[PDB]
């Protein structure tokens, strides 16, 4: 996102706005045709590609409403402050820093980093349904689970990576008691 | 091909019988007998109910590992009270308790 | 604390 | 394997009545054991199994998204209202005498994948087989019936 | 396969279901652990084999490692976790119960010891049951800290005979210690007879642990939330006493002591207020905890985890780092642009302040991830060394 | 059979040690001035009032043991009957703490007592593993 | 079959770790275990 | 008398009552029973004629096993292996086969209500199968579009649960007692309350309150349950403890049988 | 209102286009 | 290295481990099928003759 | 897949519930927790089944046989 | 549910991997404290596009 200072506020915020967001769901839910898609955006100026070298020059926000308006649960994580005025970007939204992989982890921010390193590599060997032509393929070594479930800890992420619609595993009722010594 | 059928699961094996009639040494009058073909139901209960005749000193039991429908049962009795004679005492109790309890329980049911 | 999607019944009415 | 790299293996196989089971009649599909949490921080796997276990209830779906505000407590008072222990925790019996625990077990659905590494790829056993060409010793590989 | 004892000759019991299956308390020496592993396995064909097999490489032979002299086999899982409740002050055990304990023992006399409490209710204490797997003639004492012929708080091992007194068994006595039990069974009565004794000790315990049970949880992770309070002003004074030494510097009135830089001086100044802060940290929520909290439990059995777990879990995660030194300024100045340059404060330069209960933020978490990978590295290469060094 | 020993040992002090059901006792004689006691024992079965007078018996056996436990039957001449309370266990140190001062120290499965006064009173101890009788 | 896709490679300072400017990049996270932890990694 | 239950509930297909007077192992084992011993019929060998469908065969086969079965009639049915018949017959098993066909041209679905019984019952109440909802269509087997067929035989055999779950006349069992914890057989955990985050069992109001401030009837031993049975609709649940009980009834007067061939 | 400033959840919004926009496999068909 | 030192070998077999407590210090489960492949010759001497005969 | 004949863990009718569940979410407009609760489904393990079934069939079927 | 992103060579599903490599048409120095009489190197690895 593109901070934006000298603003109406008299401060900094978003070029992006809710009418933006409003076409979107509206594009989104065509599915009359206008599609203010992604593209639009760009060429409006809304957000802006950027890369590492880029990054030496600027100053992000984490989280929007977290930190560019200037100013609670003790169960919740303690969150850094927005002293910082010359914000010139705010990221999309941070949980967009992982893997195909690990946005499938719940709650990756909660374990201990290697678990979820150990993690990533395994889904890559679960079995699931690997796509849904299968039947007709002659490839070598295919497995399929017979009942998928979809998961129930999902991740806003996950729904775009389909799983949802060819998940690999399932729920199941454990149990954390050491029962039997076996 | 390494898997041991079902029926003697209760099925019972032939020139053995379903029991074991073994005297063991540690102790007088005391006994331990095999059961094959069977598991917990069968056998909590009989301990269960051989706690409770009076004439009894010892009895116990366990399942040694998993995989067959055996598990063992230790009488150990006060003298001269066979355990085979209080097995019967036993056993033959306890369907009186269902021939009592389940028509105790089938005129339970009439009533609907 | 979930997963809400048919808010195109909202957005198509909110629109 | 869970999704936290708990890979493991099925210990043993026991048929319902054996599994124990609580008051409501439910029976655990699998059970792991507690000495896999403490030093594999795995909390996340814990979480997972409440949160899990509260959508299941109410029905929705458990938003395990990451650097959301989406709390323990949040979850827990959630789960108390709908009648149950708040930390997920269960009153459960024994399964052989049908007894009570004299401790409660934790308790809920989990997500689980499994994986390609079924044993019937993995055994194989080997009394003079078939050699190599070169120094006439036992072949490799499995599937050639390696030594 | 590292050790001499990587390889043993164990007896052989056919079984159905084809997995290799063998008793736990050898899945020390092995290094292995049930998540997949794979072993191979070796059949003599000439009797002088068999013998020369059973005689020396037979696992009771190889149980005091010559590598530290001590056992290579301790009492070591859940076991060691269920022994520990059993041999509780406040456990007691009944009649039907304590009866069929004992018969599980395969190597039991058949005397019912008298109950340690009649009239009423006749009554045993764990510690008694126990003391039937254990065979005769055994002496053992070992007085911890605090420990008296009375011991108040339950410390110090005292066995006769073969009888448990007083003390709570755990590893320091059944693991694989320096003198705990297993070593001297092993001294007096030969292998042969501590093989049994791994055995009863296994076969009970599991027992009593079916029946008992146990488990953990979250809530296992939660602290009082008045220490929760405190936990944040141990954060406090850190930041306190790290924005304090940070001035200190800039007011150009530090004192490096004569050897170190400045700068480098400034971090030994700053690091140890993490780490001891986090570790002043840790000590109060590990104190506060309950005998009922599972993981304290764990813990103090002996069989999981340790003080830094759930240090880690429930109080604070504190500093991350990479070759010791703090994160570094990876772009200039700063080590992620969320911040601007010259800011070393604790959190930027990758302190981390909440615990793995209540989630990371993304500077966080990235860090967290810094440091975890780091780990990796080092662990195989400090692997691929050592095994090439070794051999 | 006999008391080994007895004597009045007024409870002075209760202290309920993170325990359940156990707790740390003292009491004293009444009859002799230096003859103490601190003993644990499951307070369920017999819990604790400060200041009770507790006359106090050991008596080796029951009739009036390489013996495996028995269920009682019917007017078995015991004893522990007018006495309140019963234990079983053995003695492991006999501690000479200074002149005729002594000291027993009897665990009980894992119930710990320990007695203390004068020698002379405590003859009867020596390593029988004897019962605990203690009534009002 | 997706990540599969969105790998990198890396033939052969210290290249295996993981540099502040991978934020957003690369993942954190991922990475397969052993002779190629840190010279692989995933968009 | 012996034991009481006091029949609490009865849904078409749920029964609910408190076990008086009586032993636990004796409460479990009845249980046990309920769960792993009750012979039934079920569907287990499958003949395919014709598969043109997406499901591979077995997948098929498999869910066939699974779909519950009028057992009334049951015990007039003796056992496969105690068939010296021509390995099935009318004296042990039941013979059902399948006539599907996807004609039209929207998905087709499919249901145990397209089974046919092809064989003599000698009138008996054992086979039809169980259709639990109003509509009249039974359990989803597999989806037909426009031109797929299958047509398959199969034979149905007596069985019992433990031998394989698709025998199950039981479906998950309630179980609990001393709902009141007045026994102390458990150690509520806590972080703060027993009283205050642990809800009262149902069962509470059918045992009074613990009458606190009182000393601890050590002595106390489990009685008066609380179960609820849940049958599938193989067998009603009544029928279900009937058959559940005189099968245990039926097992230890074995061994006094096999015991009297001292 | 059409201009007021954005809550995070929009995020979500943004980003359902942008895979909408491009997928995962862009760099590779680009 | 890989053919003096070290070779791959007959009688052997290989599989993942499971835990178990009935199992005695020394013992090792074999699956039912290894112990059918794998062997060990015996010779015949008046003892073992009888049983020996019995399997064959 | 195919909507799995009975609960892993419960086993109470589900190859019934499955269209009955639609239905109600299109007609009714109904939440969840409400459908399944008037489906009859009153313990959980089910209350994971059907929530989290995954209907694929519908899609092979779209392929030409 | 396919994406494509890949080959398929005699009938078999290949993917080009992205490889990697230093940027060409960068000035960057280091050093070489190994005692060659070379204490800094700066580098450009000229590439024509
Ligand atoms: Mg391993
Ligand atoms: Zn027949
Ligand atoms: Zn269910």
């Amino acid at each position: 996102f593109i901070v934006e200072d000298d603003e109406s506020l008299g401060h900094k915020e978003l070029k992006v706005r809710k009418g933006h967001i409003a076409k979107l769901m509206a594009t989104e839910y065509q599915d009359d045709v206008e599609e203010y898609t992604w593209s639009s955006l760009l060429n409006e100026g809304l957000v802006e590609y950027i890369d590492a070298e880029e990054e030496e020059s600027i100053l992000i926000a984490m989280q929007p409403e977290d930190l560019e308006p200037a100013e609670v649960d003790p169960a919740k994580r303690i969150r850094v402050s927005h002293h910082a005025t010359t914000f010139t970007h705010c990221e999309i939204h941070p949980s967009m820093i992982l893997g195909v992989a690990a946005s499938i982890i719940p709650f990756p921010d909660h374990n201990q980093s290697p678990r979820n390193t150990y993690q990533s590599a395994m889904g890559k060997q679960a079995m699931g349904v690997f796509l849904t032509n299968y039947n007709v393929r002659m490839d070598t070594m295919a497995n399929i689970l017979y009942y998928p479930q979809k998961p129930l800890g999902t991740t806003r992420a996950m729904e775009y990576l389909k799983f949802r619609e060819l998940p690999a595993g399932q729920n199941a009722i454990v149990a954390i008691a050491c029962y039997s010594g076996y | 091909m390494n898997a041991p059928d079902r029926f003697e699961l209760f099925l019972l094996g032939e020139g053995e019988s379903k029991l074991k009639i073994d005297p063991d040494t540690k102790a007088p009058n005391a006994v331990v007998i095999t059961f094959e073909k069977e598991d917990h139901t069968l056998g909590n209960l009989i301990r269960a109910e051989l706690l409770n005749d009076r004439k009894v000193l010892f009895a116990a039991y366990k399942v040694e590992h998993p995989f067959f429908a055996r598990f063992k049962l230790r009488i150990q009795t006060t003298e001269g009270y066979d355990p085979k004679d209080a097995l019967k005492n036993a056993c033959n109790s306890i369907i009186n308790k269902l021939g009592a309890l389940k028509t105790n329980f089938e005129t339970e049911w009439n009533l609907q | 604390f979930i997963k809400r999607d048919r808010m195109r019944r909202n957005f198509l009415r909110m629109r | 394997a869970s999704r936290h790299g708990q890979k493991g293996t099925i210990g043993i196989t026991y048929r319902r009545e054996d599994m124990p089971f609580t008051a409501e009649g439910i029976v655990p599909d699998l059970i792991i054991n507690p000495h896999a949490i403490p030093s594999r921080m795995t909390v996340a796997h814990l979480i997972e199994c409440l949160l899990s276990k509260v959508a299941a209830l109410s029905g929705n779906e458990g938003d395990a998204s990451p650097f959301t505000d989406i709390t323990v407590e949040g979850i827990s008072k959630l789960l108390r209202e709908h009648g149950y222990q708040s930390r997920g925790f269960e009153v459960m019996y024994n399964g052989h005498t049908g007894k009570k625990l004299m401790a409660q077990i934790f308790f809920g659905p989990t997500y689980y994948q499994r994986l390609r590494h079924m044993v019937d790829d993995k055994i194989h056993a080997r009394a003079r087989g078939p050699m190599q060409v070169l120094t006439r010793q036992p072949v490799e590989g499995r599937s050639r019936d390696g030594g | 396969s590292l050790h001499k004892m990587s390889m043993m000759a164990h007896r052989v019991k056919v079984i159905p279901y084809s997995t290799f299956r063998l008793n736990l308390s050898v899945t020390s020496p092995y290094n292995a652990d049930f998540d997949g592993d794979e072993m191979n396995l070796h059949v003599p064909q000439s009797e002088e084999t068999r013998a020369e097999l059973s005689q020396l490489c037979a696992v009771p032979l190889q149980i005091v490692s010559p590598q530290s002299n001590k056992p290579c086999m301790g009492i070591v899982q859940d076991t060691l976790c269920g022994i520990r409740k059993l041999t509780l002050r406040d456990t007691f055990i009944e009649l039907d119960q304590v009866l069929n304990m004992l018969y599980w023992v395969p190597d039991w006399d058949g005397v019912i010891p008298t109950p340690a409490i009649i009239k009423p209710k006749p009554l045993w204490s764990g510690k008694q049951i126990l003391s039937v797997a254990i065979p005769n003639g055994i002496h053992l004492q070992r007085f911890d800290e605090g420990t008296t012929l009375l011991s108040p708080k339950d410390n110090g091992m005292l066995i006769i005979d073969g009888q448990i007194i007083f003390g709570v068994v755990e590893k320091k006595t059944v693991g694989s210690s320096n003198g705990g039990l297993i070593h001297v069974v092993t001294r007096e009565k030969g292998p042969q007879v501590c093989a049994k004794l791994f055995g009863n000790i296994q076969k009970v315990v599991n027992f009593w642990l079916l029946h008992n049970g146990f488990s953990t949880g979250i809530g296992d992770t939660i602290a009082d939330g008045p220490t929760m309070r405190e936990i944040t002003e141990t954060i406090a004074e850190a930041k306190k006493k790290v924005l304090d030494v940070t001035k200190e510097a800039q007011a150009n009135l530090l004192t490096a002591k004569h050897g170190m830089t400045l700068r480098e001086s400034f971090e030994d100044n700053v690091v140890r207020f993490l780490n001891e802060a986090r570790d002043k940290a840790g000590r109060l929520a590990e104190v506060n905890l309950k005998d009922l909290n599972n993981v304290k439990q764990m813990v103090m059995a002996g069989s999981k985890g340790s003080f830094i777990n759930i240090a880690q879990m429930s109080a604070c995660v504190g500093q991350q780092s990479v070759e010791g030194k703090r994160i570094a300024f990876g772009f200039v100045d700063r080590t992620l642009p969320h911040f601007s340059k010259d800011d070393y404060s604790p959190e930027s330069k990758g302190f981390v302040e909440n615990s793995y209960l209540r989630g990371l933020t993304p500077q966080e978490f990235f860090f967290h991830a810094m440091g975890g990978r780091e780990g990796l590295i080092d662990t195989a290469v400090k692997t691929a060394e050592t095994g090439y060094i070794q051999r | 059979s006999n008391t080994l020993f007895d004597d009045i040992f007024q409870v002075s002090e209760v202290d309920p040690g993170r325990y359940n059901k156990v707790c740390r006792i003292e009491a004293a004689s009444t009859t002799q001035d230096q003859c103490k006691l601190t003993l644990d024992i499951n307070v369920e079965l017999f819990p604790v009032a400060a200041q009770d007078s507790l006359t106090v018996t050991i008596a080796s056996s029951l009739n009036l043991a390489t013996r495996s436990w028995r269920p009682p039957q019917a007017g078995d001449r015991s004893l522990a009957d007018d006495y309140d309370y019963v234990m079983y266990g053995t003695a492991y140190k006999f501690e000479e703490v200074s002149k005729d001062l002594i000291a027993v120290y009897y665990s009980f499965g894992g119930l710990l007592m320990r007695l203390e006064g004068n020698y002379r009173n405590l003859n009867n101890l020596k390593q029988e593993n004897a019962y605990l009788l203690i009534r009002r | 079959t997706l990540s599969h896709l969105r790998r990198t490679n890396t033939p052969i300072a210290k290249p295996r770790q993981l540099h502040n400017t991978h934020w957003g990049l690369v993942c954190p996270a991922e990475t397969p275990e052993g002779q190629a932890c840190g010279l692989v990694k995933n968009l | 008398e012996g034991p009481q239950v006091k029949i609490r509930e009865a849904s078409k297909d749920n029964v609910d009552f408190i076990l008086s007077n009586v032993d636990l192992a004796m409460a479990n084992s009845l249980r046990r029973v309920m769960i792993a011993e009750i012979p039934t019929l079920a569907i287990d060998s499958v003949e395919v004629e014709t598969n043109t469908t997406v499901l591979a065969d077995e997948f098929i086969a498999h869910r066939l096993g699974l779909i519950p079965l009028q057992s009334m009639d049951i015990e007039q049915l003796e056992y496969s292996r105690d068939c010296f018949c021509e390995d099935h017959c009318d004296k042990c098993s039941v013979v059902l086969t399948l006539q599907a066909f996807g004609e039209s041209e929207s998905t087709t679905n499919v249901y145990s209500k397209d089974l046919v019984i092809v064989s003599n019952l000698m009138g008996r109440n054992i086979g039809h199968p169980i259709i639990q909802d109003k509509e009249g269509n039974g359990v989803l087997i597999c989806k037909l579009r426009k031109g797929q067929e299958l047509k398959l035989t199969c034979v149905a055999k007596k069985g019992i649960a433990k031998e394989h779950a698709k025998w199950g006349p039981a479906a998950a069992i309630e179980f609990e007692y001393d709902p009141w914890n007045k026994l102390k057989h458990t150690d509520y955990w806590y972080e703060q309350d027993s009283a205050k985050e642990w809800p009262q069992s149902k069962n509470c109001e059918y045992e009074d309150p613990p009458n606190e401030g009182d000393p601890f009837d050590y002595k106390a031993q489990a009685d008066t349950f609380y179960m609820n049975v849940e049958s599938v609709g193989s067998i009603p649940v009544d029928q279900v403890v009937v058959r559940g009980i005189d099968t245990l009834q039926k097992k230890v007067a074995s061994i006094l049988l096999a015991l009297t061939q001292m | 209102d059409e201009s007021a400033p954005i809550t995070a959840e929009d995020s979500w919004a943004v980003i359902s286009a942008f895979f909408r926009e491009k997928g995962l496999v862009s760099q590779q068909l680009d | 290295r890989g053919n003096l030192m070290g070779k791959r070998v007959d009688f052997s077999a290989r599989t993942v481990i499971s835990g178990d407590p009935n199992l005695e210090l020394d013992q090792v489960g074999v699956p039912k099928s290894i112990a059918k492949t794998l062997t060990y010759p015996e010779v015949v001497t008046p003892y073992n003759i009888d049983r020996l005969t019995q399997l064959v | 897949m195919i909507v799995p004949v009975r609960c892993f863990s419960c086993g109470k009718v589900v190859g019934d519930k499955w269209e009955s569940y639609l239905n109600l979410l299109q007609e009714d407009e109904l939440d969840e927790g409400t459908a399944l609760s008037r489906l009859g489904l009153k313990r959980y393990c089910c209350r994971r089944m059907i929530l989290t079934h995954v209907d694929l069939i519908e899609k092979f079927l779209r392929y030409n046989p | 549910f396919d994406m494509g992103g890949y080959f398929i060579i005699n009938g078999s599903e290949k993917v080009l991997i992205a490889q990697e490599r230093s940027a060409g048409n960068i000035v960057q120095v280091f050093k070489k404290a190994a005692p060659s009489p070379i204490s800094h190197v700066a580098e450009i690895r000229s590439a024509l596009e």
